[PDB]
């Protein structure tokens, strides 16, 4: 039925592949855990990790196959994996309340969530024999063209995905398995294009999507944005910051930020985007010997989620962001890490295209721009933790 | 623990038999250089046997399956012989209309109530009946008889899936019958009307990396069978199971492993020798049996009574220099059984030897000197008729000697 | 709880029976030294008959299954007894011809209004029948009547997940028959016109736990 | 390291053996001329 | 998924009845050779 | 090698392939049998990365008719030898 399903794939795999999926069956959670935050390190660091070589097997393995059309998919979530954290009902308890549903309700309300490493699902709902963990069950469409690696674990024919995305709930409500109540979610995909390390994929997608974009510049203003973004982009930024036409109103740099504004929608993004960017802390209004700097401890993570998590943003100067993920020593010292999504017809630019060292993979943003912060995590980083916030740009 | 047992043998001879009969009508002319005419008329009768020396009959057994294992078995196939003289006709496997179910410990299948089940067909799809020889058929037709014996027993175990659901199928008991006998130490309680065999864990004292408790027979037995302490001894139900209230029977082994261990040991009992795997120890509780405390059973009584003196083995003699004198009255015992009558005696001086007399089916006159201690004597006699006359036990002694746990065993 | 019960049974004695008959013509001639001539003819008939005292005679049971307990049986396999005099001829388990699909308590395969199912084959694939001997037949002739006991019936029940899939194929009442005799009691009430039989879990007095 | 070691040979000799007995009564009746 | 053809376990009886169904059956006779076709069919009943 | 022998027609090879009388005056008479092959069963076997060939469940008769819709079948005829191909023909009335 599926067994000879999962015995056709398993022959034609590699004999790498195959104990890159033993090592998997064997200790999977920290290969799970390695590959949802793998991409935010040094590029020579992620080189030489002794896990490297499993994570590029199993994907490679994943991507193999895939599928050709949309179908659904079940399986069990940790409510604060969507920024939930109090507890819906405790692992004993048997009935859900009536304000735990609706605070999760108001939660999840508009937003979206990324999800980004390995998972274990199912292709048929949970019945009987089937692990139930967590209070929140999952109803998830995939997409055309996405891998799914069926192997059989102790007769169990599991399957394997690898995520990429970011899914939004549409519909929750609470229903009964087994004389226990759990809250059931229908969630769909939606789609964005994210080059995590692979800086050359998306250097080559900038290139070839903006490369003729300075043709359709008019000259003057293609020098004068150039000589911006050269030599005066900080002391237009520093301007901007201190509202600058509302306090000393001036025209000579109100005509650069207007041409700028202008050059940037000329031409908009052409496909839903994501861009990481290494925040400071003065961009949260904090100072870098303030104390809730550290997230070593609990309460200081604890404390800016409760301020932060599920509210807005606001730059009235530019945003500078790059397409890779990749710590780079210029911004080492950063802690916090902003990860945007870039809706599809967006303004923007990719700077880099044109030649010369026009930044590290740059890629600008309107200035105004505004931003909702969905979820934030953290991951370590040696013998310091940084923060990651997830964002999406709103026009 | 499952056996098989053959209630009895049905023989269906092979034969052909036919029958014929006739009739003729003739006529006939003849003409010489005359006439004359004949009718004739006839009739003819005819009897046939046939018979085949390869299959010249066959032949179906009624079985009955057994379990006294402390765990029930299910899909219970077991494989017999059939052996008429030292020949074995056949050995079957069970198939799919002698399996059993359902085994519990302590029933039986079919069920106490329930005709055998009838064993006659060899093939695996029960479609070929068992065939004897000519000379086979003759032997039975002689007065011979069939005996069967079980080689192997298959059966399953029920363990719980992911779910709460039982699962016996790929559970095999054989999987386990030669770990659990190369580690462990038989022990059988027989009763008389049921039988209880056990496995227990022995220690190997090789091994320093065995880390499995040690016991000693008591401790095992009492562990194996379930038994209670009431002051000191055991008891199954009521039955006192204590070294000196029934007979033990060993192998040749078990028997000279205890003989060794005693004769290092302290108390000098049996019940406190460590116990060795590999040990076979078989427990046969007497019909009769009195010690002069509390239990008594025998359908007539003694005549001498006087349990004044706290001597004995537990707390009681009753013996003097009368004469003891019980008479079984033959209606209690079993027509053809080899039973064993026994005790303990001991002189506290040294005097004259006690004449013991049986006189079941021949009068048998014994001498027997007690020492210092006590010690066992166990003569045999043997029931004759079910009908015949009583059975009279006579222990004329002097010289004031003690007795005690006087018991009657039967055997086979 | 099922079980079974025969209501008829039907003896097929296997003969073999001929006959014959025949005609002949004949003629002669002598000439001694005289002449002759001899015509003949004439006829002949014949009758017979074999039977085999291995196989005497084959046997059909005409029997119904019942139900009187508080759950169904799928895919009900009757092991059953056949008891002449003191003999067990033959034990027979249930074919896929007399394999019930359904018995619900109280009910009856076949249902009520139809025939018996005859039970005639003993082998595994329905290819054989239930033969005996000469002197059983001849017992039967006497008058003498077969029983049938049932020993065991196999079935299978039902489990339903969250969707309402009903799934029997696997699930064995085997398994829990052992385990709920055990530990329980067994109660029958019979009325009438109907039986009923339950088991209900007894505590055990001795067990602290 | 199993082995098989045989005790003792049974043999089954295949023969078909028959027995019969029949009688007979006739008469007859000639008319000469 | 392989992406090679299977035959086993595909079975034509499963959509026999339900291709009948909901379908018109056409036949073109010709001379030589014969073709027989099923169409779908629109139920007017059904709004959905 | 010397040729197989075919003599039996059912599945487990214990029953022989029997004539009538007809039949059997018919080959006495000088008539011949012929012998033609209708459809032959195979397998193909599929290498794994690692050097690994399976053949069980790989079927031929899959791909039979696809193969013979969408090709022509061309025939060398060379002495004491014959080669048969099939070769991937373009359809023009489809675009695609
Ligand atoms: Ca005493």
């Amino acid at each position: 039925w599926e067994r000879k399903e999962a015995e056709r794939i398993e022959q034609k795999l590699e004999r790498s592949e195959k104990e890159a999926l033993e090592s998997y069956k064997k200790d999977s959670v920290e290969i799970s855990k390695y590959s949802q935050t793998r991409n935010y390190f040094y590029d020579y660091q992620i080189e030489a990790n002794s896990r490297e070589k499993e994570y590029k097997e199993l994907r490679n393995a994943i991507s193999k196959n895939k599928i050709d059309k949309p179908m659904y998919v079940y399986y069990f979530e940790s409510p604060e994996k969507f920024a939930f954290n109090k507890v819906i009902r405790t692992e004993n308890q048997n009935e859900i309340s009536l304000e735990k549903f609706n605070e999760f309700k108001e939660t999840i309300q508009n937003k979206l969530f990324k999800q980004d490493g390995f998972k274990d699902i199912s292709l048929y709902e949970p019945g009987k024999g089937d692990e139930k963990p967590t209070p929140l069950l999952m109803h998830l469409k995939l997409p055309r063209n996405t891998g799914m690696l069926p192997y059989t674990n102790t007769n169990n024919v599991s399957t394997l995905i690898e995520q990429g995305y970011s899914i939004k709930i549409d519909k929750i409500v609470r229903i009964v398995i087994d004389g226990k109540h759990y809250i059931k979610a229908e969630a769909s995909v939606v789609s964005s294009l994210d080059f995590k390390d692979d800086v050359s994929k998306g250097d080559s997608w900038g290139k070839a999507n903006y490369n003729d974009w300075s043709n359709k510049l008019t000259p003057n203003e293609l020098a004068d944005v150039n000589d911006y973004m050269r030599g005066g982009y900080t002391a237009i930024n520093n301007y901007l910051i201190s509202n600058g036409p509302v306090n000393n109103p001036n025209p000579e740099l109100d005509s650069k930020i207007t041409n700028i504004e202008n050059a940037l929608k000329r031409e908009p993004i052409p496909t839903n985007l994501t861009v990481y960017r290494r925040s400071g802390p003065q961009e949260f209004g904090l100072t870098l010997t303030s104390p809730e700097y550290d997230f070593n401890k609990l309460e200081n993570i604890d404390a800016f989620k409760s301020k932060w998590e599920g509210q807005a943003l606001s730059y009235p100067n530019f945003i500078s962001t790059s397409i890779g993920s990749v710590n780079m020593s210029a911004f080492a010292k950063r802690k916090i890490v902003l990860r945007i999504t870039i809706p599809k017809g967006s303004p923007g630019a990719y700077l880099s295209a044109i030649p010369g060292y026009a930044g590290e993979y740059e890629v600008l943003l309107n200035h105004g721009s505004k931003f909702k912060i969905n979820k934030i995590d953290s991951y370590k980083d040696g013998t310091i933790t940084k923060l990651i916030v997830d964002a999406t740009l709103i026009p | 623990i499952v056996g098989v047992g053959m209630e009895k043998l049905i023989i269906s001879t092979n034969e052909h038999a036919s029958t014929d009969q006739g009739k003729t009508v003739s006529r006939a002319t003849t003409n010489s250089k005359s006439t004359a005419v004949q009718d004739s008329n006839g009739e003819s009768w005819n009897t046939g046997l046939s018979i085949n020396k390869g299959e010249s009959a066959y032949i179906n057994a009624n079985v009955r399956y057994y379990n006294t294992g402390t765990a029930p078995m299910y899909k219970v196939t077991p494989t017999t012989n059939l052996v008429l003289d030292g020949d074995t006709l056949s050995t079957i496997k069970a198939q799919e209309n002698q399996i059993g179910n359902n085994l519990s410990p302590g029933d039986t299948y079919p069920k106490k109530g329930l005709s055998p089940l009838a064993l006659n067909t060899m093939d695996q799809f029960s479609s070929r009946l068992i065939p004897i020889n000519y000379d086979q058929l003759k032997k039975l037709d002689a007065g011979k008889q069939i005996k069967l014996e079980t080689t192997q027993v298959s059966g399953n175990f029920g363990t719980k899936n992911s779910s709460g659901q039982i699962v016996t199928e790929g559970n095999s008991w054989s999987d386990y019958i030669s770990q659990i006998d190369s580690i462990s130490a038989s022990i059988i309680l027989d009763t008389e009307n049921e039988s209880y065999e056990r496995r227990v864990t022995a220690k190997n004292l090789q091994d320093p990396e065995d880390k499995t408790p040690e016991l000693t027979i008591g401790e095992a037995i009492e562990k194996a069978f379930g038994a209670t302490k009431k002051d000191g001894l055991l008891y199954f139900n009521d039955i006192p199971i204590d070294e000196s209230c029934v007979e033990l029977i060993f192998d040749d082994n078990t028997a000279n492993k205890i003989k060794d261990s005693l004769k290092t040991l302290s108390d000098k009992k049996i019940y406190n020798v460590k116990l060795e795997r590999g040990m076979n120890i078989l427990i046969k509780t007497p019909t009769y049996f009195t010690n002069f405390d509390d239990y008594n059973n025998y359908p007539s009584t003694w005549s001498n009574v006087n349990t004044t003196n706290q001597d004995g083995l537990q707390g009681s003699a009753n013996k003097l220099n009368g004469e003891t004198k019980i008479k079984i009255p033959m209606s209690e015992l079993k027509p053809y059984k080899r039973y064993v009558f026994s005790g303990y005696s001991k002189d506290p001086l040294t005097s004259n030897s006690i004449i013991v007399k049986i006189k079941a089916k021949e009068e048998k006159t014994d001498y027997l000197v007690p020492e210092q201690g006590y010690t066992k004597f166990s003569y045999e006699f043997e029931t004759t008729e079910k009908d015949s006359s009583n059975i009279e036990i006579t222990l004329i002694g002097s010289g004031t000697t003690y007795l005690d746990n006087l018991s009657i065993t039967e055997l086979n």
